[PDB]
């Protein structure tokens, strides 16, 4: 069925690391080379699979989490890493079975007057849980006062852009990840590998 | 939630806006360095007005938390850095008429020139004109004419408006809970917080005067070696009791000694080593240098540099088109973007300083990952002593013979390295005193144990104490001499050129100790050696982040300022000048009298 593998990787727009997308794709036959299409690929981080033996097993389903990240942050995209990405905006579980592809583009997602398209989340009044999304501009609060809604002294916006230039260091450029997570619950399989 | 636990959801907020803001203020002052344009211009001050907006707003946000409650030390010393009230404890009227000063102090530094020679077509500028007759000269009555032509042009001009900087200042740092502006200026080299490494501004002043009277035999003996042989030049106008006029000290202050080399060889038969004719025999380009220079610093055992280095900063020169300002710099940028603009010449000394000025960009890739506000030395003493050690360790003849400028049939004699240790001498040793004199007359002067009645008394009165150099001719009370000097009269602090060099020894006599050399401290080389290479990261990465008591104690092994890996690396120097001085008189008296 040509399962796409390519609305993921080949989008001309991505998502921020706070909003970051989620394709369950399914009922489709796998197709892992087609990914192997783009050249650059700075990571593939394969926990839980073997990076030859994908296309022989069969799962019920697969996720491609899609977002931008800079390029010193794409170590905590991985299981039971800490920091400011994977404990606000994306932790994914100490289970992983899947992909952790991660390319450059700084030709696509920097301009040189700033991407402040591309957000990010600094400040929560909690850690995150695996694969959970926080999708909300409420004003955080540091000191014991209420702040009234929005205000300005001890009372600032959690969300920092990223603004991405392409006069930056490698560990600063945009990186697109594409996070794929096979998911192996005991129900008919719908995305089965190649055979003859 | 705590005062310390609201001030780091504070930092964290600033550090990263402040992140932004300082990478489109640097990138604009570097497109406006590289490329002079009005449009350029336009761009930097509405970058820096933002920026300096940015800081005042945040600095006013971040005097709510006090710094008692704190407990944390690095949120402590962040906070104390971002507290500082700054010019603006005064009144509006007052600040204004400050920063008023403060710029036509500038432009008159740097438009003013002599017309004093002849009718005034003949007006030489002081960049070009003035340092090279000063620099290049052996007339007493054309050097006389020309610093007396300087001092009085422009410290007529200096001084009824140095008397009111001097108030102003001194009320601005009294507002600020300080006690003087040079107790302002002795801020940065202090601690207070940390048990068993801790510093106060006295001890400061103690300790600087401490390390001076321990290095004054050195300097000494070069007084008496640089005078004897200043005498055979100069006829009939020095005495042999003691002394030699300041407007004869190479430049035009007698801050360095440098281009007294010609009229100060050791030994004139033996040329000291140059390697220009042999840089350029073999086509070495503009970019050669700094890919050998980066093969030597990751042969020490630093990391490699960037690909988003080599294609942004500015190595070779600009051209016809494109006007720019040939000053190497190594800007660091912020996020990631380290780019070190520099007009690349094909000679030795161009080759030693992009050794030098990416040893400041070492520094900055190696405290990248501290918070916004620690990123710096942890005291102005620091940058310059990383970037002249690597430029130390680069200019010894076994790392040239290494890299291939120099034939290895090519052998070393103790009358070059006399010469060697000499030529770094009158750069190293000649701008202490110096530094020592000014920083002391100025704190005296912004304490007010120096009466504003009696004030260039004091400069040539301590310039016959600590210096020792007479006055060309007898200056009255209505000057400014001390300003006249690029680092007083836009409000620079001096004494870290004299933290630099007694740490940039420190520094490297801690290192080429654990790189296993054995021989003479002036041929250590930190090449092919991670022993010492992780030695020096060891500080490198903390930045203002540990107190600098500790991360001096990090590489040496004490906690203060010592002059003596200074004496043992200029010791074998020392020996000969204490050989040669034996019939001349040395030291100095005023026992002159004209
Ligand atoms: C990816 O998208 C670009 C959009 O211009 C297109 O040119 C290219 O052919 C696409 N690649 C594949 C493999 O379809
Ligand atoms: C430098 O400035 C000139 C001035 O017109 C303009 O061409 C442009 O802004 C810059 N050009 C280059 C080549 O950097
Ligand atoms: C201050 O807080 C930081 C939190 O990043 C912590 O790493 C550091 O150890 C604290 N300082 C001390 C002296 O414990
Ligand atoms: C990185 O350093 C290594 C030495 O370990 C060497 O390949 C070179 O200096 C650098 N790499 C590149 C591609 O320049
Ligand atoms: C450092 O090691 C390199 C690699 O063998 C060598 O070519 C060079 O001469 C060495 N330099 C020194 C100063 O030992």
């Amino acid at each position: 069925n040509l399962c796409p593998f390519h609305e993921v990787f080949n989008a001309t727009t991505f998502a921020s690391v706070y909003a970051w997308n989620r394709k369950r794709i399914s009922n489709c036959v796998a197709d892992y080379s087609v990914i192997y299409n783009f050249a650059p690929f700075f990571a593939f981080k394969c926990y839980g699979v073997s990076p030859t033996k994908l296309n022989d097993l069969c799962f019920t389903n697969v996720y491609a989490d899609s977002f931008v990240i800079r390029g010193n942050e794409v170590s905590q995209i991985a299981p039971g890493q800490t920091g400011n990405i994977a404990d606000y905006n994306y932790k994914l579980p100490d289970d992983f079975t899947g992909c952790v592809i991660a390319w450059n583009s700084n030709k696509l997602d920097s301009k040189p007057s700033g991407n402040y398209n591309y957000l990010y989340r600094l400040f929560r009044k909690s850690k995150l849980k695996p694969f959970e999304r926080d999708i909300s501009t409420e004003i955080y609060q540091a000191g014991n006062k209420p702040c009234n809604g929005v205000a300005g002294p001890n009372c600032y916006s959690p969300l920092q852009s990223y603004g991405f230039r392409p006069t930056y260091g490698v560990g600063h450029q945009p990186y697109r990840v594409v996070v794929l997570s096979f998911e192996l619950l005991h129900a008919p399989a719908t995305v089965c590998g190649p055979k003859k | 939630s705590t005062i310390e636990e609201q001030a780091k959801t504070f930092l964290d907020k600033f550090n990263h806006e402040a992140e932004d803001l300082f990478y489109q203020s640097s990138l604009a002052s570097w497109n406006y360095n590289t490329n002079i344009t009005e449009e350029n211009v336009q761009n930097m001050n509405n970058a820096g007005d933002k920026w300096s907006a940015f800081l005042k707003e945040q600095s006013t946000l971040a005097q709510m938390y006090p710094l008692q409650e704190i407990q944390n030390l690095t949120v402590k010393l962040q906070l104390q850095a971002l507290q500082q009230n700054g010019s603006s404890v005064l009144s509006e009227d007052k600040s204004k008429r400050l920063n008023t000063i403060l710029n036509t102090m500038s432009t008159i530094y740097s438009t003013g020139k002599v017309c004093n020679p002849d009718n005034p077509q003949e007006c030489l500028l002081l960049e070009p004109g003035l340092n090279e007759i000063m620099a290049n000269s052996l007339d007493y009555n054309e050097r006389l004419w020309a610093w007396e032509s300087w001092r009085s042009e422009v410290g007529k001009q200096l001084r009824p408006l140095y008397e009111e900087y001097v108030v102003l200042k001194n009320e601005m740092a009294r507002a600020n809970h300080y006690e003087d502006y040079g107790d302002y200026w002795r801020g940065d080299y202090e601690v207070n917080g940390v048990d068993g490494y801790d510093y106060s501004r006295g001890q400061l002043i103690e300790d600087v005067e401490h390390t001076f009277e321990e290095i004054k035999p050195l300097y000494e003996h070069l007084h008496a070696y640089v005078r004897a042989k200043l005498m055979n030049a100069y006829p009939s106008y020095i005495s042999p009791i003691g002394c030699l006029p300041a407007h004869l000290l190479g430049d035009m202050w007698g801050r360095f000694w440098t281009n007294l080399y010609s009229l100060t060889v050791p030994f004139g038969q033996k040329p000291n080593i140059d390697v220009t004719d042999a840089m350029v025999d073999q086509a070495w380009d503009a970019q050669r240098i700094f890919k050998e220079a980066e093969k030597f610093f990751v042969s020490v055992g630093l990391p490699n540099m960037t690909q988003g280095f080599w294609e942004n900063s500015m190595l070779t020169d600009p051209g016809n088109v494109q006007k720019a300002v040939c000053h190497p710099t190594a800007w660091d940028l912020g996020k990631g973007d380290f780019r070190i603009l520099m007009c690349t010449k094909v000679t030795m000394d161009d080759f030693l300083t992009a050794h030098h000025e990416m040893g400041h960009i070492q520094y900055d890739m190696a405290y990248a990952a501290q918070p916004f506000l620690l990123r710096n030395g942890a005291n102005e003493g620091f940058h310059e002593a990383v970037g002249e050690i690597m430029s130390l360790s680069a200019a010894t003849p076994k790392h040239l013979k290494s890299i291939g400028l120099l034939s290895p049939d090519f052998q070393e004699d103790n009358e070059t390295e006399i010469n060697f240790l000499l030529k770094q001498a009158l750069t190293i040793v000649g701008t202490l005193p110096f530094t020592y004199m000014l920083e002391k007359w100025r704190w005296m002067v912004f304490k007010g144990e120096i009466p504003k009645d009696q004030w260039m008394k004091k400069w040539w009165e301590m310039k016959r104490e600590i210096v020792g150099v007479v006055e060309p001719v007898p200056h009255d009370e209505t000057y400014c001499d001390p300003a006249s000097l690029f680092h007083v009269s836009n409000d620079y602090s001096f004494i870290r050129y004299y933290t630099r060099t007694l740490y940039q020894f420190q520094f490297q006599e801690a290192l080429c100790q654990a790189a296993k050399h054995e021989g003479p401290l002036h041929k250590c080389d930190i090449s092919n050696s991670t022993e010492a290479g992780q030695k020096l990261f060891n500080m490198l990465r903390l930045g203002k982040s540990e107190p600098w008591t500790l991360a001096l104690e990090n590489v040496v092994g004490a906690k203060n300022m010592n002059v003596r890996p200074l004496l043992n690396y200029f010791e074998p120097l020392f020996t000969w000048l204490k050989d040669q001085n034996k019939n001349s008189f040395v030291g100095w008296s005023t026992d002159w009298s004209p």
